[PDB]
RNA sequence: UCCUUAAAUAGGGAUGGCUCCACGAGGGUUCAGCUG
RNA sequence: ACCUCGAUGUUGGAUCAGGACAUCCCGAUGGUGCAGCCGCUAUUAAAGGUUCGUUUGUUCAACGAUUAAAGUCCUACGUGAUCUGAGUUCAGACCGGAGUAAUCCAGGUCGGUUUCUAUCUACUUUAAUUCCUCCCUGUACGAAAGGACAAGAGAAAUAAGG
């Protein structure tokens, strides 16, 4: 569960994610009736004094079983439209994200591992 | 005999009736699926059918840091790290999809709960995620790793030092300081393990699940 | 419709008729002209 | 319990007949009453789900308290305000729960879902009432099951279609 | 049925300016081929796109959901996931400063 | 400075070799993507990034982690 | 291919002239709120709009609240957007403001007017009870020549 | 007008005039952590 | 200046809201300078709903991000025997100003006690909504751009009840 003023782990190649910063990467918004993000919500992101969407790719917080649950809130970095910021994700990927209701495919498709 | 911990009851006003179903359901499972004997702190890989693919299976290898549930629901949550990601999953044994469960590691851990091994260091998660399964000779009691993990700087998921979690595979005296181990002990609650009402004795109820077992057989 | 507290015929083919209790101006040639009072 | 339940001359029943779980069939929808569970006097947080007021902040002895209960205009309080009071213990109907298996032996239907009331609680059990099952009894017994009648000993398990049974081959979604 | 012969046959017809195929193996957990293809332009990407989301839903496999287009406000890279393949449309810029192929070939054995 | 001088070349043909048989990607994409790989790199690395090329080479060549079909 | 088009950019609302009174400080001060800016007008680019003939008439930013009491400001009128088809040059009465080419592209065609002063902005230590109530400045208008 | 925030009615900076060493249950602002 | 000066500060906020409709969204319609989508306008509709943050004591406001929408109001500017006391208001002290001074100030600032055990009335268990995706269907419409209705399925989310 991601809410607002959550710090959130920028797992993706992108300089952004990858870039040193004094103020480690807050969800700013999760585009969410209510404000709770689960794996595969999106949520704005402050990073580097910038306003960036992004994809919640993992969390700390017990889903269903047969579920993973990661020891970060993992996030990729996606632009307006929906392409993803970064050309590589290192740690797994859930692989619920397939038939969850919305675009994955460009995630997965960067995705490295699975679980 | 190991009695797997999900037939043993909860103590509780329902119905044996209930448990004697489920009990029946559970065994004509395991006569599909073979549920090894495993224990916290065992090493398994757990190959399930995912349905998001098209009947491709899916492996998980991990430490089981937990064994939760009873009954037909019951589950265990296993352990690792993935490219230095701590990933756990809690896989239901029962659940129709999960083709096999491998004891890669049988072995038991000083403790009935893994759970601070999220705080622990991550070498004390990781494991090959091909590593060959050992083996235990036929008539050995399974044996118990002491192995007393180091943990991370003191903010912790759980007050792990506190008496009431009993925690003794962790170094605490690495990363604790005397004042505060003495300052932990102030939960102590000595009276808890004499006071004899607290206790569930399940004697007779594992002899009749056993009955029960041995029918099915 | 527009509602009118005076209803005005506005071309030849403007017609008035009291209906559900109230006087419209209805126009088959320009239903623009439809009132209500 | 004696629970009356409305019917068409059509099912009338001799009294004294016994009734079986087979009575209902898996896929069939159902409605389920009973009493919810006795919470006791409880206040309007737990009750109501009132937000109550803040832990901390100067609060004074008001964490947990209905606000203000109504205006000051109307000089009374409006019937049914919501109060702290007694909760649960009710009567309340869960409707719409898919009938997912029947054993026949033990007589237990395993109703979709949570039902109202505790373990060991007896609940009313009928065909929904919801109109999407207006006419699913067609191929349900229609008055009753009649084990005396023995047209067909029913086995010890009626499955829904889509449940995975136990003993089953696992499955493999290919 | 509607198999990679189907998907290859439909986008050779409306002419993709570049088509590449993966097999990925059952081990990994996504699906059974990974189709590639450039385009000229987004209407381009759009039309073939569609084209073969329509045969999709009309040749067989009713008992089969039906399927997403994702990526359809972005106009350099769509992609549609069937049952046991995935489609990646996109242009050949979107195509080389992402180097799919690297990815889906040399798992772990690229940057 | 690679594992072998024959070992690249013979990569290359083995590679050229299993494209031979390529039948649903586009062929000459397909080579490009090869000239591409084997051009654009493999002229003046140091001595030690040869071998992790060759290495990725050759296991896209086995393509048991996925092939081009 | 060609359109004259008159915009009205958004007049900025009127500050109010009140005095605070209360029960145990009956001279509590001014207590006029400012008024809102007028809402600013821009033209935007459409791929989607063709050309001009979904033009409209005399399109009226809108204009600011005034200032209310208890120091309540105006809302700040809205921005009123207008669209045209790509390539579209905008010109005033000769003077080109701008050519909008891109998706998008967006240029201010009438400012709004900056909202009128209440009597407490005054307020100072010299000046205790101000009445002054400044108006809200008028906003930019002008008639706009469209060419494809 | 600049920095600080995603957003900054806050904060910091572009005899007299300055210089705050230390101290402060003083009054503001802030990083990090911590937490019902 | 009509009631209350023989213990009721006030503003904001919290809690809980009752109501009006002059409707912000959701519903049904007429017209359009509505081809479609879209808006604009008007009739009807009050069952339901009507966000979270930064500054500021703020109501407002600006700003940031959303939303189907972030409606206008009344209710002793609803509601302190339910709460809070941040502004303002009492005794302390500065800055600025007036004053010979004492003192004062519609100004700026730092600080500053919020009692009540309920007698009476009243009251304390009275058929969901929206959004998104998909099908229809990139079909109608449209030169294109763009893009529907109506009907249906699946996902969520919220609300209510368990
Ligand atoms: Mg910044
Ligand atoms: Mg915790
Ligand atoms: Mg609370
Ligand atoms: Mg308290
Ligand atoms: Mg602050
Ligand atoms: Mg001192
Ligand atoms: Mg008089
Ligand atoms: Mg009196
Ligand atoms: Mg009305
Ligand atoms: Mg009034
Ligand atoms: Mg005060
Ligand atoms: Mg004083
Ligand atoms: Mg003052
Ligand atoms: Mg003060
Ligand atoms: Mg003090
Ligand atoms: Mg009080
Ligand atoms: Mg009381
Ligand atoms: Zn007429």
């Amino acid at each position: 569960a991601i809410q607002k003023m959550t710090r959130v782990r920028v797992v993706d190649n992108s300089a952004l994610g990858n870039s040193p910063y004094h103020r480690a990467p807050r969800c700013i918004h999760v585009y969410k009736k209510n404000g709770v993000g689960k794996v595969g919500d999106q949520i704005l992101l402050a990073i580097k004094g910038q306003k960036k969407k992004a994809l919640i790719v993992g969390h700390c917080m017990p889903g269903p079983r047969m579920t993973p649950r990661f020891d970060s809130n993992n996030v990729v970095l996606i632009e307006d439209n929906g392409n993803p910021v970064g050309t590589r994700i290192k740690t797994p990927i859930p692989t619920s994200l397939r038939k969850r209701e919305g675009e994955y495919s460009k995630v997965l498709a960067i995705a490295q591992n699975f679980v | 005999r190991f009695l797997s911990p999900e037939f043993i009851p909860r103590r509780g006003r329902t119905d044996p009736l209930k448990f004697q179903i489920e009990r029946k359901d559970m065994l004509e499972r395991r006569k599909v699926l073979h549920i090894p004997e495993f224990y916290v702190g065992s090493i398994l890989r757990v190959t399930t059918a995912d349905p998001y693919a098209s009947g491709k299976i899916s492996q998980f290898l991990g430490i089981c840091i937990q064994r939760s549930g009873r009954g037909l629901g019951a589950t265990f949550i296993l352990r690792n790290v993935i490219e230095g990601q701590g990933v756990e999953i809690c896989f239901e044994l029962y659940n129709p999809r999960v083709q096999e469960i491998q004891v890669v590691k049988l072995e038991k851990r000083l403790d009935d709960s893994l759970l601070y091994l999220r705080d622990a260091l991550p070498e004390y998660s990781t494991f090959d995620v091909n590593m060959k399964p050992v083996v235990q000779e036929p008539n050995q009691k399974v044996p118990v790793n002491e192995l007393k993990v180091k943990m991370k700087p003191k903010p912790w998921s759980k007050r792990w030092e506190r008496p009431n979690f009993n925690i003794k595979g962790i170094r605490f005296d690495l990363c604790l300081t005397e004042q505060q181990m003495k300052e932990a002990q102030k939960w102590n609650q000595p009276w808890l393990e004499f006071d004899m009402m607290r206790e569930y004795d399940t004697s007779k109820i594992e002899a009749a699940i056993w009955k029960e077992i041995e029918a099915s057989k | 419709f527009k509602n009118k507290t005076v209803l005005k015929k506005r071309c030849k083919d403007c017609y008035l008729v009291k209906r559900r209790g109230r006087w419209y101006v209805y126009c088959k040639t320009h239903p623009r002209h439809k009132q209500r009072q | 319990t004696v629970k009356i339940f409305n019917i068409t001359d059509n099912a009338a029943i001799k009294p004294g007949t016994p009734l079986y779980a087979a009575h209902f069939r898996p896929g069939q929808y159902v409605d389920v009453t009973a009493k919810t569970i006795g919470k006791g006097f409880q206040g309007v947080m737990k009750r109501w789900g009132f937000k109550g007021q803040p832990a901390t902040h100067g609060q004074t002895k008001t964490h947990r308290r209905p606000g203000a209960v109504a205006t000051g205009d109307i000089g009374r309080v409006w019937p049914g305000t919501k109060m702290p009071g007694k909760m649960g213990n009710i009567y309340r109907t869960e409707y719409g729960l898919k009938v997912w298996r029947i054993n026949t032996k033990h007589n237990i239907i395993y109703v979709n879902g949570s039902v109202p009331g505790h373990k060991n609680c007896l609940v009313k059990v009928k065909d929904s009432k919801l109109p999407a099952y207006k006419d699913l009894g067609k191929n349900l017994p229609f008055p009753t099951y009649f084990p005396d009648g023995d047209e067909e000993e029913l086995p010890e398990d009626l499955y829904d279609e889509n449940v995975c049974q136990p003993g089953a081959p696992s499955i493999t979604f290919a | 049925k509607f198999d990679i012969d189907m998907m290859v046959s439909l986008l050779r017809q409306e002419n993709a300016r570049d088509i590449c195929v993966i097999q990925v193996p059952p081990e990994m957990r996504y699906t059974d081929y990974f189709v590639i293809v450039s385009g000229t332009s987004t209407r381009h990407l759009h039309a073939m796109a569609f084209y073969v989301v329509k045969m999709y839903k009309h040749l067989k496999c009713k008992r089969d959901p039906h399927v997403k287009i994702e990526g359809k406000d972005t106009d350099d890279w769509l992609c549609v996931d069937f049952g046991s393949m995935v489609i990646h449309l996109m242009l050949p810029e979107t195509r080389e400063i992402y180097e799919l192929e690297k990815l889906w070939t040399l798992r772990s054995y690229d940057d | 400075a690679p594992w072998s001088r024959e070992a690249v070349l013979s990569l290359y043909r083995a590679l050229l070799r299993q494209g031979r048989q390529l039948r649903y990607t586009d062929r000459d994409f397909y080579f490009a993507s090869i000239r591409r790989e084997f051009r654009k790199n493999q002229k003046l690395e140091d001595a030690e990034a040869r071998e992790r090329q060759l290495e990725k080479g050759l296991v896209f060549l086995n393509g048991k982690l996925g092939r081009i079909i | 291919d060609y359109r004259r088009v008159l915009v009205c950019g958004g007049n900025g609302g009127a500050g109010a002239s009140c005095f605070h009174s209360e029960p145990r400080k009956e001279f509590g001060g001014p207590d006029g709120g400012d008024g809102g800016n007028g809402g600013h007008v821009i033209l935007r680019v459409d791929q989607q709009v063709k050309s001009l003939s979904s033009v409209l008439s005399r399109y009226q930013g809108f204009s600011g609240e005034d200032g209310g009491s208890k120091n309540c400001f105006g809302r700040s009128g809205a921005v009123l957007y207008i669209r045209v088809p790509v390539g579209t040059l905008v010109k005033e009465g000769g003077r080109v403001v701008a050519d909008l080419s891109c998706v998008g592209d967006e240029y201010i065609a009438a400012l709004g007017g900056a909202g009128g002063k209440g009597n407490r902005f005054f307020l100072a230590n010299n000046n205790r009870a101000p009445v002054t109530c400044t108006p809200g400045q008028p906003g930019q208008q002008r008639v706009l020549h469209l060419e494809l």
